[PDB]
């Protein structure tokens, strides 16, 4: 793959650096060896992920792209951006710069941008059609469509239900299945994982195992001060049926609906996580793994 | 260097990359079978320099 | 109302101050000479073509196009008095312009053009001579290497050399700073290129560099002095023509 | 981060020389380090609260911009202002200066301030608008709509189950029999050992432990090939509970008849095997023995 | 929409890049003193007539006229701080024009012409000053003899030479080469005139050619040195004014 040696600053304007010329169908071998530089001294970007930021046309006011830079040294302020087809977009000249943005999931922490540049894309053989941006038509319309279903969705279960109005009235007399049935959810709600889940963030790669515990009047949480319960230490210790459920970084623990409590989340500096409402403490062991934040599920 | 095998359904697909590639990496700077640039190592077999030698030491 | 002073797009800055804020009435017009830059040259001819004996870097004059007007003339008078008192200096003066304002000429007032006695609304224009041709921007501090995109070799402004071993040999490839003898054993030495050398707190000029040594040295786009043997931190000026 | 460096007088009359220059999107990190000079020495301004004045363009009024400096040194006249997003709001050519005050309450005793310096903001892909659906759009203001789409579509949708649940569940004496056994059926379809059975052969004479495990677009399992998936490298693992039942050399293992799957039984080198069914795969991992045969269980 | 560099008719190009693609607004208007060649005369001069003592070839500049515009003025003068250090050159530059793409010229950025400080939309011009004032065309590699129809008479770049005989002598009734005490026996000896000499694989300068030895060759239309004595591979580039 090609190689286009440029050193870029953040204090200095770059009109000093060469042509930076690129040919329109090159795909994935246009790359740009850039030095980072901030007052004369190289800039290290450690922590921070480089971005390729290309601003859109100022007259018809499309071509904008923000690409995350795959190849890059951030100890020495070294970056090798790989040209994509929305930079190669526009034959002619383009104006784009280097961004550093450390986020932490959603939210911006700090972000330090390199000054613009100039490069020109040589026209090729080829020309690649584009898609004239509608990620506002797109967005809207699977939400209008989505609430078409619920309108729709509404007035058909309705529709069902009133239907079989005569059916569903005499379906059981008393009570004899329902008073059964009331028995089954009894035990399904405390040894089976039903309703309640609640995510640990970890710091492993893999998927830590998790051990939960429930026990009530443990050291500090009596309602009359300490060594006030009626069994010092803490009452019976119950062990939690979990089904864990596993993503990068996150542990779904699916637990039953009779170990739903929302308390106070106390996160001791290891493999150990409490849930704390007055008395009642529900416990969360993680082996070989550290647990970094602690929540109830929310869709 | 000791590597994990990669096949197709592999619980945790990118994670046993990572860590074979970490693997490999840790050879080419230290240790393993080759020789480095850098650190005291102890080379056996007939090693045949068709070039120049020299020695600072 | 409000008697706001004017600053245009191209205006001066002579000493730090603005000329058309100094003085009530004046006016920056135009700005010639920084654009576009000449060179002088050495050229030894012979039967085929000629070859270029010496490249040389003349110091060039910036004119300035000013309009200073008053309705009484005597006030007019006493309004150049000024203008000329603060022109006219004996060292050379800082120069930044209103749309070049990143660079820093260091000139000094020339030779004013001919200016009529009558109107009391008055156009006329002045140069001022720049001993070094250069505009030089901010000042940085870089440790060991210069990596930085510069257009013309730079002299430097001090380098701030910290020893680890023996003895002194700074290189990067063409230009060799030598010191025998030197203070071995983590000991600072600046050499100040726009004026003497020192050593830890105390000037030494005698001492301090061998015989053979450089302070002619300059800076390219990429050079490198990167040793174990010392620590250095330049100081440099990026200077445009 | 990146700093700016400027030596500010108060005596000397510069008026606009002194160029700072940053761009829009710099969330804390472009800070300006500032040196406060009075007639050729060092200020002095203890007991003073330094402020950052912004004259910003077409936003003007008596309170155009301040802002408090938090990090300064009023013995020797240094002071460092991280630019804070109110300062990068307005994109252009603008005059600033910094301030100093010792105020009481409500009002005001001494104030000197610092002569003006150009604070200039160069536009970045965030701040210029882009055409999008044949209207113009800033980044911001798609990203808010999308976010109110999530938020407003998820409590949409929250609320049409809940209604549609109390037109059978409440509005029926029997109806909640209908709904409650809806739900336990799930359930046990889902987190209990049931109407799915795998045979595993082995070498070993005892009982060997099994762990099962399901997850979705797996490596190279992906139905447009190598990373095509949402979720490159698998999506959610979902521990698989199991209930173990053994013979000689045979382990029969039974699970929920929600991760039943008839696809191609793939037996690796040791103690695992995997059954595929294009993007779904079921893997089972054997402990303390060798896996010889895998295979439904038949009656 | 697409803002496409625009590359006039007779564009140059300074050290393999345009300037026009260099600098936004930039475009070359026109060049002259290409097409046109002066000479240079020493005349000694008698009671009727007089006689030409000698005729000289005097470097020639090329005048380059521009234009650079742009609508904000911080821009334009940073447009220009490019132009310069990109035109100032130390060292002489391959030179083409987009309406004689098949000769070079090599020359050096020398004087720029008077540049106005408004409007906003500028034109002047520069001259280039070359030291040879022949463009020169492809690189060409002939055996023994040169056929083709050469303007002027041409100095080689490469003279390969391959010994038959026990000593070399190469002539074409004007020019003599001698060497006494050669490498006999099939012997490869460049003849490397914009530099040194060399034997087989190493440098040999001092000892190659003999005292009367000619290394001022110049190459006409009709130039033979084919000789059973020697195999000759002459390189050459045509020079044209």
């Amino acid at each position: 793959m090609t190689e286009h040696f440029i050193t870029l600053s953040t204090t200095e304007p770059n009109n000093n650096i060469g042509i930076v010329k690129l040919r329109h169908a090159d795909v994935n071998s246009q790359a740009i060896v850039a030095q980072i530089v901030e007052n004369g001294q190289p800039k290290n970007f450690e922590g921070l992920q480089p971005f390729f930021c290309l601003m859109a046309q100022e007259a018809t006011g499309q071509g904008v792209s923000e690409e995350s830079v795959v190849s890059f040294d951030a100890k020495n302020g070294t970056l090798k951006y790989v040209a994509s087809d929305n930079a190669l977009q526009f034959v002619g000249r383009n104006e784009a710069y280097f961004s550093f943005r450390k986020q932490e999931g959603g939210r911006w922490i700090e972000q330090f941008s390199t000054r613009t540049f100039h490069y020109i894309v040589e026209k090729s053989i080829y020309s690649q059609p584009f898609k004239d941006s509608n990620y506002w038509w797109t967005f809207k319309e699977l939400y209008r469509i989505f609430n078409k279903y619920i309108e729709d969705g509404k007035k058909s279960w309705e529709q069902f239900v009133e239907a079989n109005r005569e059916i569903l009235e005499s379906i059981d007399p008393g009570g004899v299945l329902l008073a059964k049935v009331i028995d089954i959810e009894k035990i399904v709600n405390e040894k089976v994982p039903a309703g309640f889940k609640f995510v640990l963030e970890h710091d492993s790669e893999y998927q830590p195992e998790v051990k939960v515990t429930s026990y009530k009047n443990a050291i500090g949480t009596e309602t009359d001060g300490f060594d006030s319960g009626p069994v010092f230490g803490g009452g019976t210790i119950y062990n939690v049926p979990v089904s864990l459920s596993y993503d990068r970084q996150k542990v779904y623990v699916e637990m039953p609906k009779s170990y739903t409590l929302a308390g106070d989340i106390i996160l001791i500096d290891d493999g150990t996580l409490l849930v704390i409402k007055e008395t009642q403490v529900l416990c969360f062991k993680m082996s070989d793994a550290k647990i970094t934040k602690g929540y109830v599920f929310v869709a | 260097a000791s590597i994990k095998k990669v096949y197709r359904g592999m619980k945790n697909g990118a994670e046993t990359i990572n860590d074979d590639l970490e693997a490999i990496n840790s050879e080419l700077t230290s240790g393993g079978n080759v020789v480095h640039k850098t650190g005291d190592e102890t080379i056996a077999g007939k090693k045949t320099f068709t070039g120049n030698v020299e020695v600072n030491g | 109302y409000r008697n706001l002073p004017f600053i245009p797009t191209s205006a001066m800055s002579y000493d730090g101050a603005w000329l058309e804020e100094l003085i009530e009435g004046y006016q920056t017009l135009a700005v010639e000479g920084r654009e576009m830059y000449s060179l002088s040259f050495e050229t030894q001819d012979m039967q085929v073509g000629g070859v270029i004996t010496n490249v040389k870097y003349p110091p060039r004059e910036l004119t300035i196009k000013y309009k200073l007007e008053d309705r009484d003339p005597r006030v007019l008078q006493e309004k150049f008095d000024t203008l000329k008192a603060f022109l006219i200096r004996q060292e050379d003066v800082p120069i930044i312009f209103n749309d070049d304002l990143e660079y820093t000429f260091y000139g000094r007032f020339k030779t004013a053009d001919n200016v009529a006695g009558d109107t009391n609304s008055i156009i006329s224009s002045f140069t001022v001579l720049c001993s070094d041709p250069f505009k030089h921007g901010k000042i940085q501090s870089v440790k060991n290497k210069v990596i930085e995109v510069l257009p013309y070799p730079v002299k430097p402004d001090k380098l701030s050399f910290k020893l680890l071993t023996e003895g002194l040999l700074a290189t990067d490839g063409n230009y060799r700073l030598k010191s025998s003898q030197a203070k071995k054993g983590d000991f600072l030495e600046f050499d100040f290129q726009t004026g003497d050398t020192f050593l830890n707190g105390k000037v030494n000029n005698n001492l301090l560099d061998l015989d053979s040594d450089f302070k002619n040295i300059r800076l390219t786009t990429g050079t490198d002095f990167s040793s174990s043997n010392y620590e250095l931190t330049i100081q440099y000026r990026k200077a445009v023509l």
